[PDB]
């Protein structure tokens, strides 16, 4: 794909990693100051070092991997409930950040120039051998097995690393001997997402500020880790069978082994959605949740909470946290051969997707499903948004209606007449239509169930048009059709609403449709 | 003696290092919450930075 995974050039590939890259001078130089300066707890002045070179040069300063994981638990150490310590190691804050906000963000930009490998801005051999601190650092990362509920290796034998004497940095452990415990990442992940749309001030503080931006780094890693496995680790022609066993050693079959529990399917859609507004189902059993370094739940008196994010904001960004990780699981899925299924990991695609509907077609507020399903960039979760909208819907007319359509609209996306045809025999059926079998007392349930499925529609609709584009709305007349059958759904929606049942009116997808590629309501509103 | 006395009276009988500048800084707080003290005495005590 790009050149983040196909750059092999200045590499040395070893039994420890592949992707080894030899220092020259200058960085040896580098990377032994930034020791020197962790070594004597000078992490103001390694930040420094760090920030004072970033972006006003060509060449490119490379992190060295134990300071990447110095960054790592620096970003832990927030000041809401680590403020004094904080204070006491900088008495005189010159930067006005708090370390752990400077790490973070510094961790985030190399991320940032990781991710899109600039040739013409910065020289390969630096951005190859950034990608290896970073991949070595992610080994390092590596999750321990899932509990319920070896000290350092430097490869670089060019310098002595700080890491090798020192297990913590300001009276908390480093964030891989943390991590790399039976029972902490899955707690951690849980920790993350419970605390995400968490009221309580210390809570929402220790996810927000902390664990959320960690997490997601920590999933772009793994994500470029994983394509880099995939391309080089490889054997390229295989015989279908060591390729699984390759998939299984794969680092995000590692990273979801350690929340393999039970059943994958169940446990896991409970685990993403955590905390969220769907009932649960089947009275499952409570997911223990502790703070990770010392009294994360608690705010020291010296810091005083003057930030406030509404609602919206939060679900939102727990949403969006949600749909990464669901995408890093289908993109571990999707690379698992028909027929075959993965030996270390339990993980069966069609098991997560019906897992995935049921959690979200059992949601009783609108507004987290939207932002579960209203994404900024379709292509980059094209993979596997539409076959959870599928299955949703599908899930949806299946409660709602008790004769059950098959939907083939994932393999219609190609051909847009099909597409539509498909729309115009569902809608004929009147399943996505609203069911007069609903009572009028549980009149708003019925609503809820039926904006979902029009949300579902209208995802599948967005995909349709990213594959097909806008060619033959008015041109093919089976899309035309299909226009006239939305409004026939909509006149029979509008048939409850003169029934006058409640003050609401229904929602419609008429005009979200028209706005998309409706031509302004056809004819009704052209003019 | 006593109308000296009288007068003595008259003057008061029988540390504030940071008082006016905490209860200051307390008055025009904008917070509605607890506002501890140590966060006033380490705000209005730097004296370096």
């Amino acid at each position: 794909d790009g050149a983040l995974i196909n750059s092999v050039l200045y590499v040395s590939p070893r039994n420890g990693a592949h992707y080894f890259v030899e220092l020259t001078e200058k960085h040896l130089l580098a990377f032994e100051m930034l020791n020197s300066m962790c070594l004597l707890e000078n992490y103001d002045h390694v930040l420094l070092f760090l920030e004072c070179q970033f972006g006003k040069s060509h060449n490119l300063a490379v992190i060295p991997f134990d300071i990447i994981l110095v960054l790592f638990t620096l970003s832990t150490l927030s000041e809401y409930y680590k403020e004094p310590i904080l204070r006491a190691n900088d008495p005189y804050n010159t930067s006005r950040e708090t370390l752990s906000r400077r790490a973070l963000k510094l961790l985030q930009k190399y991320l940032a120039i990781l991710k899109e490998f600039d040739s013409e801005q910065y020289n390969l051999y630096d951005l190859e051998l950034l990608r290896c601190q970073f991949f070595l650092a992610i080994d390092t990362l590596t999750p321990k097995k899932q509990k319920w509920g070896k000290t350092f290796k430097n490869p670089y034998r060019s310098y002595i690393s700080c890491l090798e004497q020192r297990n913590t940095i300001l009276g908390n452990r480093l964030l891989n001997l943390k991590l790399n415990e039976p029972g902490e990442f899955i707690n951690m992940i849980l920790w993350t997402l419970s605390n995400s749309l968490q009221e309580s001030t210390p809570l929402f503080l220790s996810s927000h500020e902390i664990w959320m931006p960690l997490l997601e780094i920590l999933i772009d890693l793994f994500s470029c880790r994983q394509d880099y496995f995939i391309q080089h680790e490889v054997a390229q022609n295989v015989s279908k069978s060591l390729f699984v066993q390759r998939l299984s050693e794969s680092p995000l079959a590692v990273f979801f082994e350690s929340l393999n529990t039970r059943n994958f399917a169940n446990r896991f859609s409970e685990y993403v959605f955590l905390n969220c507004d769907y009932k649960l189902p089947s009275d499952n059993y409570a997911t223990p949740v502790h703070p990770v370094y010392n009294g994360e739940n608690t705010i020291v008196d010296t810091y005083i909470p003057t930030i406030k994010c509404s609602p919206l904001y939060k679900s939102q960004k727990s949403l969006a946290l949600r749909r990464k990780l669901i995408g890093s699981c289908f993109k571990l899925l999707l690379r698992v051969p028909d027929g075959h299924r993965l030996i270390t990991p339990r993980i069966v695609a069609d098991d997560v997707i019906q897992g995935i509907s049921r959690t979200l077609a059992s949601f009783n507020d609108i507004l987290q499903f939207k932002k579960f399903f209203m994404t900024e960039n379709l292509s980059q979760e094209s993979y596997f948004i539409p076959l959870l909208a599928e299955g949703t819907l599908s899930e949806i007319l299946k409660d709602t209606q008790e004769c059950v359509v098959i939907l083939t609209l994932v393999e219609n996306l190609s051909d847009g007449v099909s597409f539509c045809n498909e729309v115009i025999g569902l809608v004929k059926s009147k399943c996505f239509a609203f069911t007069e079998q609903c009572s009028q007392a549980s009149y708003e349930e019925a609503v809820l169930n039926i904006e979902k499925c029009d949300v579902c529609l209208l995802v599948l609709l967005r995909y349709l048009l990213h594959l097909i584009g806008t060619e033959a709305i008015l041109d093919a007349k089976e899309q035309l059709e299909m226009l006239h059958a939305i409004e026939k759904n909509d006149s029979g929606r509008r048939q409850w609403a003169k029934a006058l049942n409640l003050g609401n009116d229904p929602p419609l997808l008429y005009p979200i449709v028209s706005q998309m590629f409706g031509v302004h309501d056809k004819s009704v509103i052209i003019e | 003696l006593q109308d000296l006395k009288k007068e003595i009276l008259d003057s008061p009988r029988s540390i504030t290092s940071n008082t006016v500048a905490k209860s200051e800084l307390q008055k025009s707080i904008k917070f509605s919450g607890s506002i501890p003290e140590i966060y006033l005495d380490v705000v209005t005590k730097e004296t370096i930075s």
